[PDB]
């Protein structure tokens, strides 16, 4: 698990930290937009935006995976 | 009339709405006479009748007590469907087995 020849870590570049700084602040307005309603209730777009965080969560966890294989 | 009043006990309605659609739909029940037919009916997800009633009663003392005492114990709770209240609402003016 000291698997050298990584190839990852030339991923770590230029412009793969410009799309990292835009998935989040993309995520930053989601969590802007969100409403939160008394007891279960949800809006309209809060129910079209928890559609979302799987998209979020995949980019994370693969960012997570990119850094730690390199 | 043929009224149904359709209460919205969803989630956001919790708090001050709520008091103010009880007493809203007690002083609406005060407007009736026993020429006028009611139903109560209440939407959060899934509509159901806030009473024992099942369809268009009479509008007299004793069936105006039910209703508002049955309207004064809803509580808030869940999604707004707007479709599935409004299919029951719709449904319960073709009601034509009853007396209307
Ligand atoms: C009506 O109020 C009684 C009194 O607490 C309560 O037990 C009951 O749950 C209420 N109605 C419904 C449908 O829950
Ligand atoms: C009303 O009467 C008709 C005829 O008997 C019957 O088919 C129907 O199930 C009754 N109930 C409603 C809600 O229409
Ligand atoms: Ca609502």
């Amino acid at each position: 698990n000291i698997v050298r020849k990584y190839a990852k870590k030339l991923i770590d570049w230029p412009p793969f930290e410009y799309m990292i700084l835009a998935t989040i602040i993309a995520n930053c307005i989601v969590l802007a937009l969100e409403q939160h309603l008394p007891e279960d209730d949800k809006t309209p777009m809060s129910r079209r935006l928890e559609k979302t965080e799987p998209y979020f969560i995949g980019i994370f966890c693969f960012e997570a995976g990119i850094k730690i294989v390199a | 009339k043929d009224m149904l009043i359709l209460v919205d006990v969803s989630g956001s309605v919790s708090g001050l709405t709520l008091k103010l659609i009880r007493t809203s739909v007690s002083e609406m029940l005060e407007t009736l006479s026993d020429d006028d037919f009611v139903n109560v009916a209440s939407f959060n997800s899934n509509a159901q009748d806030v009473s024992c009633f099942q369809h268009l009663v009479q509008a007299n003392v004793r069936n105006k007590k039910v209703l508002k005492d049955a309207v004064n114990n809803i509580t808030a709770k869940g999604i707004t469907d707007y479709k599935k209240g409004f299919s029951f609402a719709f449904e319960q003016l073709l009601n034509y087995n009853v007396s209307r």
